[PDB]
């Protein structure tokens, strides 16, 4: 039998897909190495990759909305990391971790951003205080700050081994790093110590639950061609997230139209005359908007098989697109100077 | 949670300068109310209450401030979100002691920073104006 | 003992190529590991990689010609596919697979066409419904016409499981997917079965004696750091056919003269001039004409050791190249415009 | 446990690191994969990447050097290859070993230029023929010329497997290269022996005390995850020395500012405009300028966290740099066209 074969209905798309792939797991892990075909209920249709496309943009969608609360959003440095607080979601985690193992064996690329530690972590590699640096910046100053002070840190600053996670109403709860925490008080000589357990705690026991799940999800997928045979992490967040590869020439090969351009084109060549002539930010601005991000899958931008749609004749109306089938609705404006005011008020725009 | 123990306890401390306090609530220490009493600008008698609020990851996290008494200030909004920089990120230390976390904001008080204006509206009408602002915030002062 | 030795004639290259590599397997087939010298009989010269990639251009040109009759060619996607109707061609089967074998391992990419499938066979994958897409455009838009249909099979169409293969002269054989597939008509409620078994008769079943000799040949030399370790299938085609790099800076440099040019002439520097201001479908062109190919080996061009010597005085003659030994043979014109001019007429023409 | 560690000082780097790194490898010799942090006895502050680069860079630099004189530079092709002469130093060749293999652990590219062939050694390969021609030039051409005699050896030159070996004095030393060399003569039937052997000799067996230094080094780190799995070896010149990626874009992100100029800054954003619209070579210049180096490490230019730090008021003076922190110190020059003047003399004159 070809294909996994995910038959699940919006709006209880999690749900059932936890437990499809549940059961396909217990019988012959093996299918879920297989090409994913994805179904929606009562959507008749052909999963040619848009589909199961469409599938992946959701869960992430889902997943990684504070609502469900299973990741926390740090403004600063644009990146989601575990949040501890996640009651009753094995589950959940386990299911991105699926997720996120399916991604690459699709060669469909990710719209997720977790700091380097995430991918450390997926190798087995525990977290560090370097690590730190990109998954909780301000705690990182601070904890530096700590190792780099030149006065009395004792009489200076008397914190404790003893720290403490709050949850939204803010109503502490007290751990201890070591065994009497509350009473070793930190100093100049222990500084360093009390770092590394701070480290340990926060990036790896406090979310251990929860990412111990999403490491399995991963791994039931990713077993037998492991992560090893890979050095660094950045190899695993290049599979998922794909590269920043830029040809365009070759994206403009492979790309079709729908609608009456075809090929040859006022509209079309005034098009391309454009695009390439973009500055990289709009190059990627606009891969940003047609496909539902700025980066490349496994053979460069010209796996996209991108369309170009006509959408009604010359109006005042920006460009639209439906990113899981990497289509461009553009209108036939009048103008190639329209073209380029309105395809880039659209990019910039969202 | 630990060190807010010191730092309090230093309030016998003598007299400082602008700043009655104590616990609003009265249980875990991690929030703080209080009144500055400004000397000079608009905010010319009409103290203002105020919540300190650090985080159970406090020192390692920055304390955040929030107006309990409405204010007429440019670097505050009607929310009451407070705008100092010793204390918002990209400049947090672990050390520095909420003596200065206080006192700095009493300075933002008597001498506002337009720079980054909270508030670009009281911001101009402060700038180019320094009438037609304490007279119309002096006269927001005295009555709430 | 240096080198994997290699001696041939030209006129019997895949004969003579072919018993020599099987003695050579048969008798420590590791030696199918090392650096390959070739030598054509009574050509004296020392191979230095040139004689080498002659060798491999020379066998991919006679194996992909229609008159030897192993692979068929689709003018629109410009790939080559498996002919079922090859008949007594094991040997020849098992020789490309070597060549490309020894092609990863001498890092010179070849000129191979193929659609994805191939090399996700030759990782051991039955090939499936969605691969046909590629090696099969039209017949994967009947089948996908036939799952999408929303009227009602069996009463609307007039078929079964019983489906043909037809000769050149249009003699049409009978092939059951199914035991009596003659009487089992295709209703809505089968088509999906349907489909699987006329995908997987095509893609697998029907050029089994042709494909498992092309493999055979191809596991010969990989025997060993396999293809495994590598996801998908698309790492074995760039490892054979090249990435897309296009440094030409690293090109310029690394780049040697002959006939009186050296780094510092008129004329060099105009063509270097020339070759950067060029557009990326230009710069491709250079390296298909040059070089036997528009792609760049494992290390970038730089690697590529390009040779510009001089070919005459200033003339109306178009510039000329040996691709095997990425040789580029430029007359001394007497015009910066007119070498881009004649450079261009040069790479565009072929 | 995540952290290896190394507490060295400044004057005594290479002996305190080959004490240290030597007593590791004995305890669990798999600490030497993991994240380095590096430490100068008596030098407060926290290492999060640069001071474990300078640590990098100065062994590279003491090691290349040839007051040392382990390796010997080649002014025609910018190459290194391993002194015969050196005496005494296992040491000093089993560091740079290790070194090398902790860089690509730490994703950390370095300044080293060898021959292709010190890899294809590293690889467990013997040295050949064919890699004479990037490691000895002359020597190889000579040895070209001989295969290529078309007149009668023996009887027009008067050579024997008898070689010669000289010091920086002119005193040469005589190596048979096989038996008794003295006598026989060299003849047009036995040249190509003559040849392979006068190579295995000078790229093997001539520096087998120092080279066999370099690869226990080298493989103390290496072992266990090898470069097996790796084809040919520009592979691992790429994980040593950087791929050629040129984002920028990415690089402008995740660049920090420090002496109070920040994203918004009209000397900031000037600086970019003319970075952007720099032509690659330049771009190159700059970062060879600002990093070690002028490529870039796995994940592209994003991940060197670059700064520019505030260098003073405006004056006639050059920015400059402390590549160790990927750090560009820039005076606040007093406009635009000055800013791109000074920055170009600098990066251009070194």
């Amino acid at each position: 039998n070809p294909y996994l074969r995910l038959k699940v209905r919006r709006d209880h798309i999690i749900d059932d897909a936890l437990v499809r792939l549940e059961m396909i797991a217990m019988e012959n892990p093996a299918d879920l190495k297989k090409q994913l075909y994805v179904e929606f209920e009562g959507e008749q249709g052909v999963d040619e990759g848009g589909v199961s496309k469409e599938f992946f943009q959701l869960v992430v969608e889902e997943i990684f909305n504070p609502d469900i609360g299973m990741f926390t959003y740090d403004e600063s440095t644009k990146l989601f990391w575990f949040n501890p607080s996640s009651f009753e979601t094995e589950g959940q985690f386990t299911l991105i971790g699926i997720v996120l193992g399916l991604a690459i064996y699709n060669n469909c690329i990710l719209d997720v951003h977790f700091p380097m530690v995430v991918y450390r972590k997926l190798m087995g590699k525990k977290g560090t205080f370097r690590d730190l640096g990109d998954s909780h910046p301000v705690l990182y100053q601070s904890l530096k700050d700590l190792l780099e002070y030149e006065g009395n840190v004792e009489d200076d600053m008397m914190i404790t081994f003893q720290i403490s996670q709050t949850d939204l109403f803010g109503n502490p709860m007290m751990y201890d790093l070591k065994e009497n925490g509350d009473k070793i008080p930190i100093t100049n000589e222990n500084r360093k110590e009390f770092v590394n357990l701070y480290s340990d705690y926060i990036l790896n026991k406090s979310v251990e639950k929860q990412f111990k799940a999403f490491r399995r999800g991963f791994h039931m997928v990713t077993n037998e061609s492991p992560l090893k045979y890979l050095f660094r992490p950045e190899e695993i967040e290049l599979l998922i997230c794909g590269s920043r590869n830029l040809d365009f020439q070759a994206l403009e090969e492979t790309t079709e139209y729908d609608g009456g351009y075809t090929r040859d084109s006022v509209l079309i060549r005034e098009f391309w005359e454009i695009v390439h002539s973009f500055t990289d930010e709009q190059k990627r601005l606009f891969l940003q908007f047609t496909t539902g991000t700025d980066r490349a899958p496994v053979g460069g931008l010209g796996k996209l098989k991108m369309i170009i749609a006509k959408n009604g004749p010359d109006t005042e109306r920006l460009p639209t697109s439906h990113t899981c089938f990497n289509v461009l609705l553009l209108p036939e404006y009048s103008s190639k100077e329209k073209l380029k005011e309105r395809l880039l008020k659209a990019i910039t725009y969202a | 949670s630990r060190r807010l123990m010191k730092e309090l306890e230093e309030i016998r401390k003598c007299g400082m300068k602008n700043f009655r306090n104590i616990q609003v609530d009265e249980a875990n220490l991690l929030t703080w109310q209080g009144l500055i009493v400004p000397d000079n600008p608009p905010y010319d008698k009409g103290a203002f209450r105020i919540e300190i609020n650090f985080p159970a990851e406090y020192p390692f996290k920055p304390p955040k401030i929030t107006f309990k008494t409405k204010i007429y200030h440019p670097n505050i909004d009607e929310k009451g979100q407070v705008c100092l920089p010793v204390i918002s990120a990209e400049n947090w230390k672990p050390a520095t002691k909420t003596d200065q976390v206080i006192q700095s904001l009493i300075a933002l008080v008597n001498d506002p920073q337009p720079e980054h204006p909270l508030r670009a509206d009281l911001a101009e009408e402060y700038s180019k104006d320094r009438k037609k602002f304490c007279k119309n915030a002096e006269e927001f002062t005295k009555k709430y």
